[PDB]
């Protein structure tokens, strides 16, 4: 054996630390990580309250699956120096305030954030669950003040569903990786209980692609 | 005479293709950390079956068939039949349990992978291997014992229970027809559930096409000839058996390709290996 | 913190009893528990051992197979069942905590022990110092000797030291050769070489009086030494 | 007036550069002339630590050159063993996002902080054997990037916020606050005498802080991009830096200038970790292109390459005796080279 | 910001610029002397055989 009595017990200790480490790694790997990013005061509070300093997480379970919502947007630092810490995150829940177009306008800054996060080298395979909230305020604001102020490229009429789809495809067409990832857009408001069902539907659809890739079918 | 030694060259080239496709993939399973997943153990076992098929079985078969009969010795025929089928059906069972694994990963995306562990996968990757061992391995070496007399001539080399319909259809059903009837519906279910966009579904169908019908077009002619050689013995020429006994092996040699071309990282690691040399 | 052990008493030969201690105050699942006995007028005697999670179970040559040992992590208790108790098994049975990583202090905490009275190629640690008189403020180099080179090829020597005040549980002093366990004053400093060891006390007070046993941990079954009575 | 002070600042910075240029006698490349070359250095992996299951972001050797500590992206923290391959302890973390490690000089404590802006210090040599939080340091506003130990009673932390903090353990509050940087501070390294440390920000400037006084002494500009790694010369009179420019620079603390620029045409990936070997002759660098390097110090010629990983190498560090080096990359395997 | 912060920066830069600096021919010769005085005390520079190496096996 060429090993001492304490050395064999040390190998025993190391081996059961390996077993207890695997018993936690397998448990944590099955949990879904969902990064939540967005703009400042972009309706993150109402959505972190709807689904049940530093990084504040949340553990809300729907249809028997343990989720993780990392709200790292309240960090106020250089986003590019800690964004590599989120490798392997199942999806990035990005939230855009629809009604904040007539408010220095900031949807252009949020668009610049989106095209810098979706084309990042670390988030090539990670899908983005793009949220579009405050649709009730957006509907009224469209009837009040025309939306064409923000987008000189916009040329459509004054229809709610037309403008919503226009900005939806405008955000969707911001990625240079048209195939390696998918964007699951949704419209939501405060009086909506379907957000958690939609995000569960999206995470099932993305773990289908994940395990198809793990077996190397793609 | 000359045409046989001419076709032996391309047969040896195919054997080299098989062995070099297996030697790369089994070492890529181990030396690559990203290919050490619990799902790739089944593929590694398939490669292990494929190496023992390619190195021994088809080469000894060509040695048998270049002369039209076995000149070496009947004791080698009494062992080659046992050695060939136990792994030729082990590959089929492994490729069928991979189909079960994929179906369970698709229709149960979040429960099944959690429910299966290293031991859970091992107790079935060994079960598939031993199913053929407990079905066909005794069926070759004991069927001549139950009668007490040999059925296969010394110069000939073939199955000792190929003739009787109740024992040849019995060994053909669970080896070919059950895998086909299970795999086709499993892949239909996988394709239907993979929809929930167009590009992913299209490539999934284009992949299951090359997975399923490549097995179909390489195991239907041989198995239908197996069923046809039961009560005619004059219906077909005896060289058709030699010609059609290749398709199982071409399936076994394209199995490494059908599972390497699908995965991009397998191509990347093969490129790395050939660059390293 | 405390390791209270329960069981034992006036027993007849052959009778089977279960000696149990209730661990309370540490990670019982991470400590490799032991079982060390002491005859009423003799030195210590190793009995058995359980690793963390019951992975490894060892016994001495005397109790090999005859006694059954076990642990219960959920209840934070340690078990050891006796079978066919004989008059040569009367002893006070101490429960010994032990952890094994690099730089650890095995055999650090010792239980109070249970009173057991039933009516009717090995390492040897030689130490003939007994009934030796000692005066406070002086220096005593308690000699020691083994029958095997405790200097393993892995650098360190697996010899321990222990102290037993009159009427109290044993206490670890020097957890290797030339070390010092926590809660021990720097008065004690070990010094050994090969199969010859001495426990040098630079200056000793009037409270560190007792018997000093040596114990090898190179390989099982963890033989001990004789008593060393330092008389006031 | 803003113009009455920015002009003065520009003039004083010009005077700084003039004073630097006046004291530059000969570049260290000219000083190291006709000197015996090191030659290619053969480096083979001795141990491989296959415990972790996620991305390893930090590492720190001990003072006995015997034990290790690692911070993987999972909620664990393994205190490895170096001569053999075992695990002394495993720490279930309170936050899976960790980028820092610090082994105590006496081995009694381990620091652990990440994106949570909290520095958790773990007690090791404890009765009732288990590793528990000694103190949860709070008072930072950004993510904590690296931890250092002066002793068992003090800790120096560099965080995302434009400041460095020297903490106390008896009371978990700061005692000095090195608020003189702009941009995220990424790395730091203490001195052999533990009186001075330099912190590296994302504004491409390294500032030499004074622990006792709590005030900055020198600032080291002249570097291109954000810098992620700093290690002192063992003499404590120089320090290397590592940036995303794919270039390293060896400064000095008595001339305040640059001595070497460690760049090569074939390398574009930034540096993630820097650690001198003993005697200061070598310069190890943790690059991003799945590879490390060992640069010669006195002459900037590159020694043998150090490639054993397949992912980004985050951290590496030489032992206090100079024996081994442990490269910890984003793959879950450490590698103790020699 | 622009008034008090500017004064704080300028004053600190004054002491950061008044530090006496030495010639490179000395500041680098000192670093050179440390390398040659510790050439033997460098387990990585001179290849140590498997005997003294504690990572031999």
């Amino acid at each position: 054996c060429t090993l001492s009595a304490e050395d064999k017990a040390a190998v025993e200790r190391s081996k059961m630390i390996d077993r207890n480490l695997r018993e936690d790694g397998e448990k944590a790997a099955r949990e879904v990580k969902l990064l939540l990013l967005g703009a400042g005061e972009s309706g993150k509070s109402t959505i972190v309250k709807q689904m049940k300093t530093g990084i504040v997480e949340t553990h809300f379970t729907f249809k028997d699956l343990h989720f993780k919502m990392f709200d790292v947007g309240g960090q106020r630092s250089e986003r590019k120096k800690w964004i590599h810490c989120f490798e392997g995150v199942t999806a990035i829940i990005f939230c855009v305030a629809l009604s904040d177009y007539d408010l220095m306008n900031r949807m252009h800054e949020s668009m610049k954030l989106f095209d810098s996060i979706c084309n990042n080298k670390w988030f090539t395979d990670t899908s983005i669950i793009l949220f579009l909230n405050k649709k009730d305020l957006f509907e009224e604001k469209i009837k009040k003040s025309p939306l064409t102020i923000c987008y000189p490229e916009y040329a459509g009429s004054n229809t709610y569903e037309e403008a919503a789809a226009y900005i939806q495809c405008q955000f969707e067409d911001l990625n240079k990786r048209k195939d390696t990832k998918e964007i699951y857009t949704h419209f939501t408001c405060a009086t909506d209980t379907k957000n958690v069902q939609f995000v569960f539907d999206a995470v099932t659809d993305v773990i289908i692609k994940n395990n198809l890739k793990d077996c190397g079918l793609f | 005479t000359v045409e046989m030694v001419f076709i032996a060259t391309v047969t040896g080239s195919l054997s080299l293709v098989t062995v070099v496709g297996n030697i790369l993939v089994m070492l890529s399973i181990k030396v690559n950390r990203q290919l050490q997943t619990v799902n790739n153990y089944f593929l590694f076992s398939l490669a292990c079956a494929d190496l023992i098929i390619g190195a021994f079985s088809m080469n000894l078969y060509t040695v048998y068939i270049i002369k039209g009969y076995w000149p070496l010795g009947a004791v080698v025929c009494d062992l080659w039949l046992a050695l060939d089928y136990v792994v030729s059906n082990a590959s089929v069972m492994n490729l069928l349990i991979i189909s079960f694994d994929r179906y369970f990963c698709v229709t149960k995306p979040l429960t099944y992978p959690a429910r299966r562990t290293t031991k859970m996968a091992g107790l079935m990757i060994a079960a598939a291997w031993v199913l053929s061992f407990v079905l066909w391995a005794p069926a070759i070496l004991f069927w001549q014992f139950v009668v007490g007399k040999r059925t296969v001539p010394d110069n000939q080399c073939f199955i000792q229970f190929l003739s009787n319909p109740a024992v040849t259809f019995g060994t053909a059903i669970a080896a070919f027809y059950l895998p086909v009837v299970i795999m086709t519906v499993l892949y239909i279910h996988i394709s239907l559930a993979s929809r929930s966009m167009a590009a992913r579904e299209r490539k999934v169908t284009r992949t299951i096409f090359a997975i399923l019908l490549a097995f179909i077009l390489t195991w239907t002619p041989y198995n239908v000839m197996v069923l046809v050689n039961t009560f005619c013995q004059s219906c077909i020429p005896d060289t058709v058996w030699s010609i059609g006994y290749w398709l199982c092996y071409v399936n076994s040699t394209i199995n490494p390709a059908c599972y390497a071309l699908c995965n991009a990282t397998f191509k990347k690691t093969f490129r790395h290996l050939l660059l390293c040399q | 913190v405390q390791l209270v052990e329960s069981g034992g008493g006036l027993v007849q030969p052959g009778g089977s009893r279960k000696l149990s201690c209730s661990a309370s105050g540490f990670a019982f699942s991470s400590f490799g528990m032991h079982w060390v006995r002491q005859a009423p007028e003799k030195g210590l005697e190793w009995v058995a051992y359980i690793s963390s999670g019951s992975g490894t179970i060892y016994y001495a040559d005397t109790v090999k197979g005859r006694f059954t040992i076990s642990r219960d992590d959920p209840k934070n208790t340690l078990f050891l069942q006796m079978t066919s108790l004989r008059s040569e098994d009367t002893a006070m049975y101490y429960c010994v905590r032990s952890i094994y990583y690099y730089g650890s202090s095995p055999f650090d905490f010792w239980g109070q022990g249970t009173t057991l009275t039933v009516s009717s190629s090995d390492i040897v640690m030689t130490q003939a110092t007994s009934s030796v008189p000692v005066t406070p403020g002086e220096s005593v180099s308690i000699s020691c000797r083994s029958s095997k080179s405790l200097l393993h090829s892995n650098g360190n020597t697996y010899l321990y030291w222990f102290l037993q005040r009159p009427g109290q549980s044993p206490q670890l002093l020097i957890y290797r050769m030339s070390n010092l366990a926590s809660g021990v004053p720097d008065r004690f400093s070990g010094s050994g070489s090969g199969t010859a060891f001495t426990l040098t006390i630079s200056r000793l007070e009037a409270e560190d009086v007792g018997v000093y046993y040596c114990m090898q941990h190179l390989e099982y079954p963890l033989t001990f030494g004789a008593g060393t009575k330092l008389e006031l | 007036e803003l113009d009455q002070l920015r002009q003065e600042a520009e003039q004083l910075k010009n005077q700084i550069r003039d004073a630097r240029k006046a004291c530059a006698d000969a570049t260290l490349s000219q000083i190291t002339n006709n000197i015996d070359p090191v030659g290619r250095i053969q480096m083979r992996t001795r141990r491989t630590l296959r415990g972790h299951l996620a991305k390893i972001y930090a590492m720190h050797w001990g003072t006995d050159s015997r034990l290790l500590v690692s911070a993987s992206q999972d909620g664990k923290l393994i205190i490895w063993d170096s001569y053999t391959t075992n695990k002394v302890h495993a720490i279930p973390l309170r936050s899976s996002w960790v980028m820092t490690c610090a082994y105590a000089p006496s081995g009694n404590y381990v620091a652990c902080g990440g994106l949570d802006n909290i520095c958790s210090i773990y007690n090791l040599k404890t009765r009732e054997g288990n590793v528990r939080v000694s103190r949860e340091l709070a008072g930072h506003t950004g993510y904590l990037s690296c931890c250092r130990f002066l002793d068992d009673n003090q800790i120096v932390t560099s965080s995302g916020d434009t400041t460095c903090a020297l903490w106390d353990i008896e009371t978990g509050q700061q005692t000095t606050t090195f608020t003189g940087h702009t941009g995220d501070v990424m790395s730091l390294s203490l001195a052999p005498d533990t009186r001075l440390f330099v912190s590296g920000a994302c504004d491409a400037s390294a500032k030499l802080w004074d622990v006792r006084e709590g005030m900055c002494r020198q600032t080291f500009t002249g570097h291109e991009s954000d810098i992620n790694a700093i290690c002192f010369f063992p003499n404590g009179n120089a320090f290397a830096t590592g940036s995303d420019d794919a270039t390293c620079r060896l400064f000095d603390l008595r001339a305040d200038q640059e001595l070497m620029t460690y760049s090569h045409d074939n390398i574009i990936c930034g540096i993630t970790s820097v650690s001198f070997s003993k005697s200061g002759r070598l310069l190890l660098a943790g690059y991003d292109d799945f590879n490390c390097n060992v640069w010669d110090a006195l002459k900037a010629d590159r020694a043998g390459v150090l490639a054993g990983h397949d992912n980004r190498v985050s951290c590496l560090g030489v032992t206090d005796d100079g024996m081994a080096v442990a490269t910890g990359s984003w793959d879950s395997f450490l590698k103790i080279w020699n | 910001a622009s008034i008090a912060q500017a004064r704080k920066l300028v004053e600190q830069l004054k002491m950061e610029a008044n530090i006496d600096r030495i010639k490179v021919s000395k500041a680098a010769a000192d670093l050179m002397a440390y390398c040659e005085a510790h050439a033997k005390e460098d387990p990585l520079l001179t290849p140590v055989p498997a005997s003294e190496n504690p990572f031999r096996e």
